[PDB]
């Protein structure tokens, strides 16, 4: 079913998942509405798989009165955040949930309010990736990435990146609007061909070294 | 005497989340002997003429 070309080879992997082992660190979270933000979204999308995530407060009251019970220790997360907190991964864990068209529908983003895991650390992580100069670009082995928040202004936001994409870059070459993060590498090569606003080319799944 | 004081708490499940991880942490209360001394002395003379009442 749905296949119409045959190819040489498998594909090495799918976003959101380990491609390598070996050290590793994750912890879970909630996710927020986006619309909650106070100072509102420049940038916004929907809570994609492999895409970063930010710290946006603790929910672990869990109580009305004037006592309130620490039950557990949770973390409560928004698509895009100043603090970087993770990339959610592992896409086995959970639920299709269908579309809103019919269900057993193709559907790769979570809902508003369920559970993830993000990854802090990774050996080895397919991850999408994009180009944030509108020009043709090759990364090759050693590289660094970044991810948009969402408030990021528009006059640095021609393109119609998503609120959480991740974008490669070189290692003095780095856009005037994101935000780096520390000790991440590509660790492999990569081809990107040009790019426009509102034909923007998605990339290719590439594997990326977290920590 | 010795206290315990147990510690721990939960977080939500994940398949390749970190564990979380309980512990203790051990006291000890003192309390101090105070000791008391009384004494008493009688004369001779004095002991004759109280027997007299």
């Amino acid at each position: 079913m749905f296949q119409k070309q045959v190819y040489r080879q498998y594909t090495p992997g799918f976003p959101g998942d380990l491609i390598e082992d070996g050290p590793k660190r994750a912890r879970p979270g909630r996710i927020m509405s986006l619309s909650a933000v106070n100072p509102a979204a420049t940038a916004t999308g929907p809570n994609r798989a492999s895409r970063a995530f930010g710290y946006a407060g603790d929910v672990s009251a869990l109580g009305e009165g004037q006592p309130k019970t620490i039950a557990a220790r949770a973390s409560e997360v928004v698509i895009g955040g100043a603090n970087f907190f993770g990339v959610l991964g592992h896409p086995k864990h959970y639920a299709l949930f269908g579309s809103a068209g019919d269900s057993l529908a193709p559907s790769y983003d979570l809902p508003d309010g369920a559970e993830g895991e993000f990854f802090d650390m990774a050996t080895g992580l397919v991850v999408e990736i994009f180009n944030g100069a509108a020009a043709a670009l090759d990364l090759d082995y050693g590289d660094l990435v970044a991810y948009v928040p969402n408030n990021l202004a528009t006059a640095d936001d021609a393109l119609g990146l998503p609120a959480g994409a991740l974008v490669g870059f070189k290692t003095g070459s780095m856009p005037t609007g994101l935000v780096q993060i520390p000790n991440a590498r590509i660790v492999n090569a990569i081809s990107l061909p040009a790019q426009s606003a509102g034909n923007l080319v998605a990339g290719v799944t590439i594997v990326q070294l977290t920590q | 005497q010795g206290i315990v004081e147990p510690a721990g708490t939960a977080v939500e499940y994940g398949d390749h989340t970190n564990i979380p991880l309980t512990s203790w942490n051990a006291n000890f209360e003192r309390r101090t002997i105070v000791r008391g001394e009384l004494g008493m002395m009688v004369g001779t003379l004095e002991e004759g003429r109280a027997s007299a009442i």
